[PDB]
Parts: structure tokens; C-alpha cells; sequence
């Protein structure tokens, strides 16, 4: 069938990460404190 | 008298009292538990945690829920 003969050539046919920023959250730094010596002072007065 | 029984009551010892402490930067700590009935945030308040530590919401034999509206997240015992 002639009619139905079909042809083709070349043609030119041409058409993740994650992060999310908090704001702040920080714990306890600089953990370390005494009651004793101002008292030692406070009461030895 | 009367200064007595207010170092008494809040039970102050040489120390201090067993409640809590003001640290001098302004962080309120605590030093024990706490029984803090209903909470409401209003401005500038996200429950977080300490550094390098995990977050562990659990009931105690009572489920969890995480309601808005209608939606909810309901975690219980077995389900
Ligand atoms: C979670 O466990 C509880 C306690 O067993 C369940 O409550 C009853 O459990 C018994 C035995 O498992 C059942 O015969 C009853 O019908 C349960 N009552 C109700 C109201 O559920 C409960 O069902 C369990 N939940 C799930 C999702 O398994
Ligand atoms: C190609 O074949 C189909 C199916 O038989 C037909 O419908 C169509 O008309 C044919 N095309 C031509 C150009 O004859």
C-alpha cells in the first residue's frame, strides 16, 4: 500500500537537596555556679 | 518569727531554697520536678530542648494528641 508509506529522518528532539533554618534553640551553656562562700561571707559577718 | 516561716515554707537552706535558682545571665532554672497544669504560650515561646538531647514526650499510662479542628494525631498505648 503506497499510500500509507511513511518516513523519517533525524530530528533535533530536546526537552535535591534538604535544609530548613530554625530560628534559635540553645540550652544551659556555662553550667557552673556556687552558693557557699557568699554565704560562708554573709553569715560569717 | 514571720522570716522564719518564710524561710520555712519556701524551704530555703544555706544554699537556698529546693525549688529553683536565678542565674545571674537571666535563665531561670529549676531544680526538680514540675507540675505545671495547663500552659499557654503567647509570644515568642517554642518548647524545645538541650543541646546534643532528645525530646521524650511521654504519657505516662495517658495517650497523646495532637489536635487542630478536626485533624488529629492520636497516640496511644497500642494504636
Ligand atoms: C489497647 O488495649 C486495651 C486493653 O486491652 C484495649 O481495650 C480493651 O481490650 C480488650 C482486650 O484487649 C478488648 O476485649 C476490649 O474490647 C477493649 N476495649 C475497647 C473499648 O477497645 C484496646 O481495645 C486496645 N486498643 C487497640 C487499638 O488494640
Ligand atoms: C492507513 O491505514 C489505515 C488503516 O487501514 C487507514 O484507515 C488509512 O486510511 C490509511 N492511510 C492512507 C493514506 O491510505
Amino acid at each position: 500500500d503506497w499510500c500509507n508509506v511513511s518516513l523519517v529522518d533525524t530530528s533535533v528532539p530536546e526537552p535535591g537537596i534538604l535544609e530548613h533554618d530554625p530560628f534559635f534553640c540553645p540550652p544551659t551553656e556555662a553550667t557552673a555556679r556556687d552558693f557557699l562562700a557568699d554565704a560562708l561571707v554573709t553569715l560569717l559577718v | 518569727i514571720i522570716t522564719l516561716v518564710i524561710w520555712a515554707v519556701i524551704r530555703i537552706g544555706p544554699n537556698g531554697c529546693d525549688s529553683m535558682e536565678f542565674h545571674e545571665s537571666g535563665l531561670l532554672r529549676f531544680k526538680q520536678v514540675s507540675d505545671m497544669g495547663v500552659i499557654h504560650p503567647l509570644y515568642k515561646s517554642t518548647v524545645g530542648g538541650r543541646r546534643n538531647e532528645n525530646l521524650v514526650i511521654t504519657g505516662n499510662n495517658q495517650p497523646i494528641v495532637f489536635q487542630q479542628g478536626t485533624t488529629k494525631l492520636s497516640v496511644e498505648k497500642n494504636k
